[PDB]
RNA sequence: CUCGAUGUCGGCUCGUCGCAUCCUGGGGCUGAAGAAGGUCCCAAGGGUUGGGCUGUUCGCCCAUUAAAGCGGCACGCGAGCUGGGUUCAGAACGUCGUGAGACAGUUCGGUCUCUAUCCGCCACGGGCGCAGGAGGCUUGAGGGGGGCUCUUCCUAGUACGAGAGGACCGGAAGGGACGCACCUCUGGUUUCCCAGCUGUCCCUCCAGGGGCAUAAGCUGGGUAGCCAUGUGCGGAAGGGAUAACCGCUGAAAGCAUCUAAGCGGGAAGCCCGCCCCAAGAUGAGGCCUCCCACGGCGUCAAGCCGGUAAGGACCCGGGAAGACCACCCGGUGGAUGGGCCGGGGGUGUAAGCGCCGCGAGGCGUUGAGCCGACCGGUCCCAAUCGUCCGAGGUCUUGACC
């Protein structure tokens, strides 16, 4: 994927995946991808594999 | 992971919307709720009167925590929530239908019910 | 905290200047290292080297002083470049054994 | 020296099938010091000087095949332990110190409209008016960090020469890496 | 707000005991370097300077 | 006994007994088949949950559970909180009183004090001891820790059973509270490590910084150690002596009787076993590995001196070792600190120049820069040189060379 989108990431050969409701998801990564995201739109979203 | 009167919404249809965490459903002791987990509390509010009602003693089962859930695969898992669903005495949900994904846990713990009627099992 | 540095401060400074001080057992021991890290810096010597170790000292004339001045006649060892010394009295009421340390030379 | 023992390694999990955590466990052989019988008279221990080079700077299975590896020379490698073993190891404790009957000793401490004030950690109580003063039971500050610490069901599960070491299924240790570790599996229940 | 004082004369006899376990013990001091004299083991001094370097006065 | 004064209710914490035992095992009983109850004898090990409303305990109610015990110790605990409350003056009502005041009727609010001496407890050092002087290793008498449990499965839906049900016996698995230990995985830390920021003073103008804005001014983040929310693990076997309780062999009662004598059965319980000390258990224990008889003085001079690095120490340098202390490793024939150096980790691509846009900025060089303890090299630095103390081998008896 791509930390969902977080392109950074973070965590060994295994890492770890968010997710939020509606059989929606998130995959996930570091505390650079988190907190921001969960907070708002994705669109908007530079540093990483989105405003690349 | 959610006891005394932590709250959780529902995602079958039950006729619910939220529910207060009574106790945690075991044997003495015991002082947690972790999907799988069986709950003994009640509503917080249910829509308009489906069939459940707002404030109705209830029995539900753990689906949904943002605790995180160490998966003997020493993988990670959790949510952005925290809910679960209604279920009869015989560890039998009622909400007809589904709503957020979950976790293959249910099977493990016995539910299947839900388990596919989910949308999707992560 | 703010002191720690303070103190590495003033002392670094200070030092550089004679090149060997007057401090108890430890504040030498440590604005060892320190100034001595510092040390390995003027020898890297440059841009960048100068805008950090000034930094901290804050202060043209020595800054590059030790940068040029010193510095060189370093440009060989392997850190160390200072000889922390204790000294034999101590400081009165107190009862301190100070101690005194120097640029290994 | 009845027994077998060595330091702490370190720990880590990984791979497995589902996945487990261990730690690792430095020995060889560390030569075989006299046996432990006490024949004819009164025998423990002797010593025919064969040791290392520095140790004058200070100069009946288990001990028994010990007579195998202490007699072969000193020195006797490590690993009976196999794959899959239940050996135990008795770490010390670790420099934790004397602290408050807090941690020291579960308690409830200061709770809420007080459970702060300025106030906080201490014991509740001691002894009844006429009981009488004090008794040898309510722990203390007992210091610790120190301990003679161990523990059972000590399961091994593979290991390895490349230097004689040993993989454990869950570490705690108790003392810290670099650490004095000595195993043995003491009347196991999962035999 | 004297919760807990003394309560007996303390006496003397044990008092001092207490005062027992104290006790000093000499500068464990050693010889000069070169200096000649008795120097604080292990330093220069009004005395040397040395020590292997002349860092010092007099 | 106490008024030259023992601070009283409930709560909190920390608990400790006891058994008439709530849960838990073992039993005999039943109008007990099963299953589940009832009855009573034996056993306290361990254990016996969240809320609610009430100052309360008590108590009723809510959801659990195997269970959700009775009571001791001034209905334990104020020199340990609580301090609501009954129990200072206010002041209120109601209430009696000509009144004044008043009330186990009520209602608002109303100053619980830093320095433990002794005994006592938990801890760590100092002696002095254990009669050569010496470092290393073990025994444990005797103490202390811990012991609980639910549920799920085959045996089996077979015994029983009209049926709806549901076994001893025998065996898997999971989980609950709990405790020991431990960072790997997880999460909380991360007072400066790294990064973005607005206000300001110095900085030289720009840039590039600097304190302060707590003791970091603010925000994002963050090893290593500590530490749970998290990791292993544990409460078991089994051995012996019993309760109650069940039997055998058989008197006295030529017939019976667990019975005095003889022999066995039988418990979460005692003893042992499993961990945790531990001979200062003055009965100072064992054992191995070192040291050898030095000086001169009136004596059973077991008294004064060089010693033996056997040996230790002190001083230095260091430790998840740590209040001090004691305890561990090192002391330049060293890698012990720091230093440097590679390595990892961490922050998100720097200072500069460059190239696009009036500017703001961007894009590049550049996953840059900068890096606090984590893994390991290298004598740059700093553990130089030096002291002190330390044995000799007490008396009797005998066993062997």
């Amino acid at each position: 994927r791509e930390c969902d989108y977080c392109g950074t990431d973070i965590e060994p050969g295994t890492g770890t995946m968010f997710v939020h409701k509606d059989g929606a998801t998130t995959h996930f990564c570091s505390s650079k991808c988190e907190n921001n995201a969960d907070l708002r739109e994705a669109r908007n979203l530079e540093w990483t594999d989105t405003a690349r | 992971m959610i006891q005394q009167e932590s709250r959780l919404k529902v995602a079958d249809n039950s006729g619910a919307r939220e529910v207060l965490v009574i106790k945690v459903l075991g044997g003495s002791g015991r002082r947690y709720a972790n999907i799988g987990d069986v709950v003994v509390a009640t509503v917080k509010d249910a829509t308009p009167g489906g069939v459940v009602k707002k404030g109705q003693v209830v029995k539900a089962v753990v689906v949904r925590t943002k605790r995180g859930v160490r998966r003997p695969d020493g993988s990670y898992i959790r949510f952005d929530e925290n809910a679960c669903v209604i279920i009869r005495d015989d560890k039998s949900p009622r909400g007809t239908r589904i709503f957020g994904p979950v976790a293959r846990e249910l099977r493990d713990k016995d539910f299947m019910k839900i388990i596919s009627l989910a949308p999707e099992v992560i | 905290s703010s002191h720690r540095l303070a103190l590495y401060r003033n002392q670094a400074k200070s030092l550089l200047t004679h090149g060997r001080i007057t401090t108890t057992v430890p504040k030498a021991k440590e604005l060892r290292g320190f100034v001595d890290h510092l040390i390995h810096l003027a020898k890297r010597g440059d841009l960048h080297a100068r805008r950090l170790v000034l930094r901290d000292l804050q202060d043209v004339k020595l800054v590059r002083k030790l940068f040029d001045e010193i510095a060189p006649r370093y440009r060989d060892r392997q850190g160390g470049y200072t000889r922390v010394l204790k000294l034999a009295e101590r400081r009165r009421g107190d009862g301190a054994p100070l101690a005194l340390v120097e640029l290994v030379e | 020296v009845q027994g077998f023992a060595g330091y702490k390694a370190g720990m880590t999990p990984r791979e497995g099938m589902e996945t487990v955590p261990v730690t690792v466990i430095e020995t060889p052989p560390m030569r075989a010091v006299a046996l432990r019988a006490y024949e004819q008279r009164p025998l423990t221990e002797v010593w025919t000087d064969e040791f290392h080079s520095e140790l004058d700077r200070t100069l009946s299975d288990r001990l028994d095949h010990a007579l195998d590896i202490v007699e072969d020379g000193g020195e006797h490698a490590m690993n009976i332990f196999r794959a899959g073993e239940y050996a135990d190891v008795a770490g010390v404790t670790k420099g934790k110190g004397t602290q408050g009957p807090v941690k020291r000793w579960g308690v409830q401490k200061r709770k809420g409209k007080h459970a702060r004030q300025g106030w906080r950690r201490r014991i509740g109580n001691l002894g009844p008016w006429n009981p009488s003063r004090v008794r040898s039971t309510v722990p203390q500050q007992g210091q610790t960090g120190y301990h003679q610490r161990t523990e059972l069901n000590k399961r091994l599960i593979d290991i390895g020469e490349g230097g004689p070491y040993t993989l454990v299924k869950g570490s705690v240790p108790g003392p810290d890496k670099r650490l004095v570790p000595f195993f043995r599996a003491v009347r196991p229940n999962d035999q | 707000a004297k919760h807990p004082v003394p309560k007996k004369k303390t006496s003397k006899s044990k008092r001092d005991m207490r005062r027992s376990h104290h006790a000093l013990t000499a500068p464990n001091l050693t010889e000069c370097p070169q200096c000649h004299g008795k120097k604080l083991s292990h330093h220069i001094c009004p005395n040397c300077g040395y020590y292997d370097g002349r860092q010092v006065l007099a």
